[PDB]
């Protein structure tokens, strides 16, 4: 049992990043629009593209486009991959994130990418990055006593 | 090799914000997270350990303040992001070949 | 300097990832607690604390359900799940 | 210099307070299975906090107002000559909630008290809560990898 133990990360490929940068809704979602996700969508890909990602942006899917994009990533062989990410860039409610016209439940997205669902990623990285409010709380600023 | 896994097991889910919180935004050049989050892979993306590097993240958005709202009962309020981590092993993106 | 988020520098360490069951041995204890004090003895003292709680994660992952009156639970699993907010390294070493 | 290295300060007096909230059994009409095991855990996290430093404080099947009280009162103390705080529940939970003897309290109610803004004499000091509890009634299911 090795402390040090590292993924294996000398596959043929990095893997795929995939990333649903969502800028406007929906109108009758009532949400505001995302000014400055453009940026977030763009450093991304550069950062990742230079870790040697396969860099697949998707903008203002709807939810159908969505699920069947991330479906198809869930169901390609990942056997010559290192690993997986994939980056959700809008506003979420609860264990929801936002699509352009309705939420999805998180846990319908990275099931499948569990072991049951996607083989090929058995004993592999599956990293989700979400940046999303996930409340109405404003957290407060403090100082060490030290100080 | 003589265990089977868990099929939750070797996920990592990195979030701008702990749940029941706001985010926050330059809006020119982006969210507080994402900007230092690529701020951290551009310098050590290729050499250090993945949640290290996330640890470095929630430092640098932990240093941000609102300077401008709207709302004056929002100036100076903070964010800390949250990694929730399943995985088994350590996590690096050395350069590839 | 620069003033903290209040909600800074928690590490919230949980037995199981939200939405699961988590399991134990008949009388020795829970799989994680058993797992986490295993790794606090050998390492506690020296590796990084969420280095270590990596360690438990592999630990537990290789654990299974051997015996249950619910048939359909044997060979069943658990992974922990731990959220990190901290913002350095977590070290115990001896004082 | 921002130093990726940097470490907590854990030379203070003390290591600190390591919490142990131990729950074996519960109100009967909670009809809660008993937590046989949960004495091994507890002796067994006692020892190895201990041999790290902690004062380990152990409270077995506290009902709500006590639990409440006494975790109250350990964030009302100082830690100023303390490296970090241990909290540690053992015990069924719910959703947010853990269970104390006689009923559930909000795990939000619980971490609250030590946040920057309530317990002053713990900012910029590591806050660890550790909790052995079921998140669900799903049983995650084995896979080996592909080869
Ligand atoms: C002055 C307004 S505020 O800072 O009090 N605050 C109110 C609550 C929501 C906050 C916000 O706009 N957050 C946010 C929105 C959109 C984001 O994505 C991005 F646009 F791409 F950056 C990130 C954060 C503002
Ligand atoms: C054979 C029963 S099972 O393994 O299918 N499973 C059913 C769902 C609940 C599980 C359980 O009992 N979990 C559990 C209870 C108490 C714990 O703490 C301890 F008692 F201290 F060990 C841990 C896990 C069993
Ligand atoms: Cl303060
Ligand atoms: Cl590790
Ligand atoms: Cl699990
Ligand atoms: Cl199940």
């Amino acid at each position: 049992f090795d402390p040090a133990e590292k993924y294996k990360m000398d596959h043929r490929r990095r893997g795929i990043a995939l990333i649903f940068n969502h800028e406007r809704f929906f109108w009758h979602l009532t949400l505001p629009e995302r000014r400055g996700t453009c940026a977030d969508r763009d450093n991304l890909t550069r950062r990742f593209s230079d870790l040697g990602f396969e860099v697949k942006c998707f903008n203002d899917l709807k939810a159908e486009e969505l699920l069947l994009k991330i479906h198809e990533v869930s169901t390609v062989s990942h056997a010559d991959a290192d690993c997986f990410v994939c980056v959700f860039l809008s506003h979420g409610e609860g264990n929801h994130i936002y699509a352009y016209d309705a939420k999805i439940e998180i846990q319908t997205l990275t099931g499948l990418f569990k072991g049951d669902k996607c083989h090929s990623l058995v004993g592999k990285p599956k990293i989700f990055i979400i940046q999303a409010c996930r409340g109405n709380q404003h957290d407060v600023p403090v100082i060490p006593l030290d100080v | 090799s003589v265990y089977t896994l868990p099929a939750g097991a070797d996920f990592l889910m990195c979030y701008s914000v702990a749940e029941g919180y706001y985010s926050h935004r330059e809006t020119v050049n982006g969210s507080w997270y994402i900007q230092d989050l690529c701020e951290m892979l551009g310098k050590y993306g290729s050499s250090l350990e993945f949640t290290e590097l996330l640890t470095l993240v929630n430092r640098k958005v932990s240093q941000r303040r609102v300077d401008f709202c709207k709302d004056p009962s929002a100036i100076g309020k903070k964010q800390v992001p949250c990694f929730a981590s399943m995985l088994t092993k350590k996590l690096h993106f050395f350069p590839k070949s």
